[PDB]
């Protein structure tokens, strides 16, 4: 806290005050000075006095606009502590559009300096692409939700009726000729407003995309704001043709948190956003092919069943035709050694929760498999993907192995039953490890809606 | 459940945390106003302190979602013997009355909840569900 740091902060000045008289080396001493202003700069705003921080950083920024000296070979020393200071002129205007929004005083004139931002290309941009989005983001709500927007219901009531009442004129022709200029005149603010919105929402877009790139420091926020984005805007081609050709810059394989909320909203359609939703469906299960497998094969057994639904048959189709076209992109069903298995894995889960009702005043049901083929599964299944337990390939990684791949194991047991219905045997016999043994008990009841909540 | 909806039922819950006898039983003595409000504190305190990430979390998840807001045909009555995307709306806006709050200095909400969940006026009321005794 600044109880501490501005005591720090106070004696880089006193610290400071002599440097010119230190060395003779003009090319590197203003270049300390400039820390320093920075430096005390944000330790001031990290307490009161916002007013202090913005004008020093304004100075600052503009004398290092101002930079006169622009380049010099300078002192050796300089190009040796070249990189543990240096400024980052990029850092400072996002540090300036920042100050001047915390306060009001600015309302949204940043934008008129925030288009010329081109920044640069190592590290650290990712915290200027990152408040570049949030700024973007408030401003593209608090307008959404502005009475102008909403006045546009106004300007349709004046339309409809100035149009009749004045038009007839039983009353002069020359007060309804001022219907059509200020009418024109409203609905070119309306479409105005309109367009600051998607201007506002596209660049926070690409900020965000862009951050997404570069680091993983709290992409873990990120995320759920970039998703937010798109799917509030699931409409025209201003966001969703440019999101198709940059999204897939993206060189992560993430969006894993909530997979399940995309692929279910694939579908049948010539729209964008349909389209970078289902190539961002691809990549995924190219990939990370066990990660998204299971709920793909979870739809599709739900979908066999109770088939009344318009919707669920268009789902069926969408899903399945992206399927086929895995094993297509595979190279020659290459994939088939995930799909296979986890399509038998999961009708094999199908029917035992199936014959979980196995009725009987018993409470067990074991002889081992008896009749259940899931001892010659567990033995197909020489490297089998892991139902659960906890993995993950960070960002990107490789998804291509795991520890579940030794669980060619069942210890085949005695189902678990005790109140409602019956349930499966922990069964499982581990992998590598030596736990697991977690049952099934299928029924119906939630379902999805217990599962969203976790 | 997700969201309120047992406040309905033949015979509403409570909705504050079953702090019943036996769990607090667990606490060594000193029970609730000890350690436990402590935490308690640390915790609500944060959430109220960052809020957004929360909001986020959920407007995410159930944007436009296929999730259904609330069954009531085959359940809660279901127990008995002898709004679209307004409830969305409706519901999500009450987590915004949680988390801030106006009661506000955060211990008058954790000191609230407290009362309401254990005082027997309100526990004296609930049928089975948990059987507040054992």
């Amino acid at each position: 806290a600044p109880q501490d740091a501005l005591r720090n902060a106070t004696l880089m000045s006193k610290t400071v005050k002599n440097i010119a008289k230190l060395y003779d080396d003009p090319s590197v001493v203003s270049q300390i000075e400039k820390l320093a202003s920075f430096t005390s700069a944000n330790a001031l705003w990290e307490s009161r006095e916002y007013k202090a921080p913005v004008m020093i950083m304004r100075d600052l920024l503009a004398q290092n606009e101002k930079n006169i000296s622009e380049s010099i070979l300078y002192d050796d020393f300089k190009l040796l502590i070249n990189v543990p200071m240096d400024q980052i002129k990029a850092r400072l205007v996002k540090w300036s559009s920042e100050s001047r929004l915390e306060p009001a005083a600015a309302i949204y004139e940043k934008i008129i300096v925030n288009w010329d931002i081109n920044v640069e290309d190592h590290e650290s941009c990712s915290d200027v692409f990152y408040t570049l989005g949030s700024f973007l983001d408030e401003q593209a709500q608090k307008l959404r939700s502005n009475g102008e927007i909403e006045d546009r219901e106004h300007r349709s009531y004046t339309g409809k009726s100035t149009l009749k009442a004045l038009e007839l004129i039983y009353k002069a022709k020359r007060h309804y000729n001022r219907v059509l200029l200020q009418y024109n005149r409203d609905s070119e603010v309306l479409k105005a407003l309109l367009l600051q919105k998607e201007k506002f929402l596209w660049h926070a877009l690409h900020f965000y995309l862009n951050t997404l790139v570069f680091s993983n420091r709290y992409d873990n926020d990120i995320i759920d704001k970039f998703c937010g984005l798109w799917f509030e805007n699931d409409d025209n081609s201003k966001i969703n043709q440019l999101l198709y050709k940059e999204i897939g810059t993206i060189p992560s394989w993430k969006f894993l948190p909530w997979v399940n909320q995309i692929a279910s909203k694939i579908s049948m359609e010539e729209n964008e956003f349909q389209k970078p939703l289902q190539l961002t469906m691809k990549r995924l299960l190219y990939k990370l092919p066990y990660d998204s497998l299971y709920s793909v094969m979870s739809i599709l057994l739900y979908e066999k069943q109770s088939n009344k639904d318009t919707n669920i048959s268009q789902k069926i189709q969408a899903v399945k035709k992206i399927l086929l076209e895995l094993q297509g992109y595979d190279r020659g069903a290459f994939a088939k050694k995930y799909l296979l298995p986890v399509q038998e894995f999961c009708e094999m889960s199908v029917e035992l929760a199936n014959l979980k009702f196995v009725q009987n005043t018993k409470t067990l049901r074991l002889a081992n498999l008896k009749i259940g083929q899931y001892w010659l599964k567990q033995l197909n299944m020489e490297k089998l993907p892991l139902p659960t337990s906890n993995f993950t390939v960070k960002s990107s990684a490789d998804g291509r192995k795991a520890r579940p791949y030794i669980v060619s194991v069942n210890e085949t047991v005695g189902i678990t039953t005790t109140g409602l219905s019956l349930p499966k045997i922990v069964t499982f016999n581990i992998s590598d490890g030596t736990t697991q043994k977690a049952l099934m008990k299928g029924s119906n009841d939630d379902l999805r809606q217990d599962a969203i909540m976790e | 459940i997700a969201f309120d909806q047992g406040k309905l039922l033949p015979i509403p819950e409570l909705v504050p945390f079953r702090l019943t006898r036996d769990i607090v039983d667990g606490f060594g003595v000193t029970g609730v106003d000890g350690l436990f409000r402590r935490s308690c504190e640390r915790v609500y305190a944060v959430l109220r302190k960052d809020y957004v990430k929360v909001m986020c979390v959920l407007n995410i998840l159930k944007w436009d979602p296929l999730y259904s807001w609330v069954m009531s045909p085959v359940k809660k009555y279901e127990h008995l013997f002898e709004n679209e995307n307004q409830e969305s709306y409706r519901a999500l806006k009450g987590v915004e009355e949680k988390l801030m709050g106006n009661g506000l200095s955060v211990e008058s909400s954790v000191q609230d909840l407290i009362q309401q969940a254990t005082d027997p006026s309100n526990l004296s009321v609930i049928y089975m569900g948990w059987s507040p005794f054992y």
